[PDB]
């Protein structure tokens, strides 16, 4: 049949690249009905920020999601709608794969890396308050049960996708109790899976080793104590924010696929944004849904365009409009 | 004529310090080192030995140090003697020099970068406690008093060293009250420095930018959001932990160290370490002591020995030994004395 999926066009360069991936999916006869829904910060009755009700009933019905980036005030205002979205649907695994693009040459060759980050605790414990004048205190909490659920996710991912190694990336030398628990739970799941090789590294070691040689790494698992800056380091390895895709995975096959990048305000509206990121997340969603043939087709179209280099885009090689780039992929998918 | 506190630390620290002084000996450097052997791993640690070090600093006001190792069984790093030192010395600004070495080829050549981060709060303020059967809570603090001090230090450093622009790296999009306070404290002290450019950037973007196109930045000031992670990322751009030098400052004290200090920084055996980071910081130290001739001489001797490519250690892709490499820098540093013009 024809399955539907909730689309959130988002803010900034969101609506452009959303339109860009819808066209490539239209051009591919992809059996997918978009349900365009808007998510802005509506403030609930008790002051607690809530999603738009139209958006939540949409996600509950479809349990699949492709969203663009959302603006979050870079000073004060509403809390990030992405943290809110991830927690209200309990998408506890954030999966970010960095693989090099064969057509696009970069100082780093043949990187293949999956960053599995826990997606609901840590700095997503939104409690942060003022103690006295000019003194701010933040309270983050990690639970045992979440540490175990992400380590199990990580090891299952390593098995479902035929990855040989898993590395727990921790700061247990400095955050004894928190990361000591995460390592404690990572180690238990590792004993039940001798087929996957396990090791632990300190995050500061990993960052240094990564920019020197990513070929040492396979899947990396992390608590949400240090943000998503390891996969931002990884994003630069393969070509920046225009190409790195994302997935927020939950249980019972619920997921919201987005990209690592943000609203891109400096380029917003100028029809110069790169839609490879959101496109590659949408082929993540496709392979999640089992539409494997539409996936390989759309993905081959995208890479073969990047490889031709004729109609690239400003974040990559040369100047061509997002519209121009989306069209040369549409031309590729149909043939 | 010039006393300096030396703290060899654990690991290869004693080898690096032996490199600094056999070079300093070969260059007739007028510096007398006061060594304190403070090692918790070897059972030479106590708070009386900590105090003997502050006494040495109260007189010398300048120290070159290794890494005091901490035993991960029964101690996290916050209670390590390496933290008690920085608190007793009130070191608050960490300064890392990410500068390419001509002849040590990496993927980011011709790079000239400095990272300033705050060293007394954020992560190093962490208080952890257990709220439930299996729930851990970490408490962190940010303050205006300590953000103003580090942003002022950054612009002072920027003018004093002729640097052009200062980027403030923050995560005030999700840590609104905490890091917006630091961001504000930065924009306030930027108005007092009109000859210095100033911009901000969300921390997610900066890491991507450091590995994609690091040449944009010049001076990075940031809070202790995530510890030494960025210093270690950036130090990978330019050769890694055996080359990147670092200094930590107080209101009165200057402590010169290495810049990349992950727990396995040069976890090598008895003659395999690279003295470049330590030797460069020693020369940076001499500059601070206003011995600008000796400071410049050492630094040129080391920069030139690795441009020729003859003697190279393992990390630099070579089979030479730490003694081989220092004996070559002493060979070149004594030539540079006898033929100075
Ligand atoms: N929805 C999300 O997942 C998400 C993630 C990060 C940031 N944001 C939000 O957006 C803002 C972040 O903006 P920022 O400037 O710090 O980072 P950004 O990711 O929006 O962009 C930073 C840099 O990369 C460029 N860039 C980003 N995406 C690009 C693309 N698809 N194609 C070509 N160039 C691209 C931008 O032009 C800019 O130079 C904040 O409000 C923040 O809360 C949202």
């Amino acid at each position: 049949g024809v399955q539907t999926v909730t689309l959130i066009p988002g803010d900034g360069i969101g609506p452009e690249i959303s339109a860009a991936v819808m066209k490539i999916f239209d051009a591919a006869k992809a059996p997918i009905q978009w349900e365009e829904r808007n998510v802005t910060a509506i403030q609930g009755p008790g002051g607690k920020w809530m999603i738009p009700s139209e958006a939540k009933e949409s996600m509950d019905k479809n349990k699949m999601g492709l969203k663009g980036p959302l603006k979050t005030p870079i000073a004060a205002g509403h809390p990030s709608m992405n943290l809110l979205l991830r927690k209200t649907f309990d998408l506890y695994a954030n999966v970010r794969p960095c693989v090099s693009i064969e057509g696009y040459k970069t100082p780093y060759t043949d990187v293949n890396i999956v960053t599995i980050r826990e997606n609901t605790e840590g700095e997503y414990s939104g409690i942060e308050h003022v103690i006295v004048d000019g003194v701010v205190q933040s309270i983050k909490l990690i639970t045992e049960g979440a540490s175990k659920r992400i380590a199990e996710f990580a090891f299952e991912y390593a098995r479902n996708n035929h990855r040989s190694n898993v590395t727990a990336v921790h700061k247990a030398n400095i955050m004894r109790m928190s990361d000591g628990l995460f390592l404690q739970k990572c180690r238990e799941v590792a004993e039940s899976c001798k087929d996957i090789k396990f090791n632990e590294m300190y995050l500061d070691t990993v960052c240094l080793n990564m920019v020197q040689d990513p070929s040492q790494f396979d899947v990396l698992v992390m608590p949400n104590l240090y943000g998503d800056i390891l996969s931002d380091l990884c994003a630069g390895l393969i070509g920046g924010l225009g190409v790195t895709p994302s997935g927020n995975i939950g249980a019972n096959g619920v997921a919201i696929f987005e990209s690592v990048h943000g609203t891109a305000p400096d380029i917003a509206g100028k029809d110069m944004a790169n839609p490879t990121a959101l496109l590659l997340s949408a082929v993540m969603m496709l392979r999640h849904m089992g539409l494997f043939d539409h996936a390989a087709r759309i993905e081959a179209a995208c890479f073969a365009t990047i490889k031709d280099g004729k109609s690239l885009t400003k974040d990559l090689g040369g100047n061509a409009k997002c519209s121009d780039f989306t069209e040369e992929i549409c031309r590729r998918v149909k043939d | 004529s010039f006393p300096v506190t030396m703290l060899p630390g654990d690991g290869v620290g004693p080898e690096l310090m032996h490199a600094v002084k056999e070079v300093f000996k070969a260059a007739a450097v007028p510096v007398e080192f006061q060594e304190h052997h403070l090692s918790e791993v070897q059972n030479m640690a106590s708070e009386e030995k900590l105090e003997q070090v502050l006494s040495s600093m109260k007189e010398n006001k300048v120290a070159i140090i290794g890494k005091i190792h901490t035993p991960m069984e029964y101690k996290g790093e916050l209670a390590s003697y390496d933290m008690r030192l920085r608190r007793k010395l009130d070191l608050f600004a960490n300064v890392v020099h990410v500068k390419s070495l001509p002849g040590y080829m990496t993927r980011h050549n011709n790079l000239d970068l400095v990272i300033i981060r705050e060293q007394t709060e954020g992560e190093y303020s962490s208080l952890e406690h257990e709220s439930a059967r299996g729930v851990i809570e970490c408490l962190k603090i940010v303050t205006r008093a300590k953000s103003q001090r580090i942003a002022k230090f950054a612009f002072d450093y920027a003018t004093k060293k002729g640097r052009g622009k200062v980027t403030a790296v923050h995560k005030a999009n999700i840590m609104k009250l905490g890091d917006g306070l630091f961001l504000q404290c930065c924009e306030e002290v930027a108005e007092l420095y009109p000859k210095i450019k100033f911009e901000t950037m969300i921390i997610d973007n900066c890491c991507m930018q450091l590995v994609q196109n690091p040449y944009q930045f010049d001076v990075l000031v940031m809070p202790n959001l995530y510890g030494n992670i960025i210093d270690n990322l950036a130090a990978g751009l330019v050769g890694g932990a055996g080359v990147v030098p670092g200094e930590s400052y107080s209101a009165e004290y200057a402590v010169f160290e290495t810049g990349a200090r992950h727990p396995f920084a040069q976890a090598v055996g008895r003659n395999i370490a690279n003295p470049t980071a330590m030797l460069l910081s020693a020369s940076n130290m001499l500059r601070h002591l206003n011995l600008e001739y000796h400071s410049s001489m050492i630094a040129d001797a080391v920069k030139k020995v690795i441009k020729v490519g003859k003697v190279r250690t393992s990390d630099m892709g070579g089979y030479a030994t730490c003694h081989d490499f220092t004996e070559e820098i002493c060979r070149r540093v004594k030539d540079l004395d006898e033929n100075l013009y």
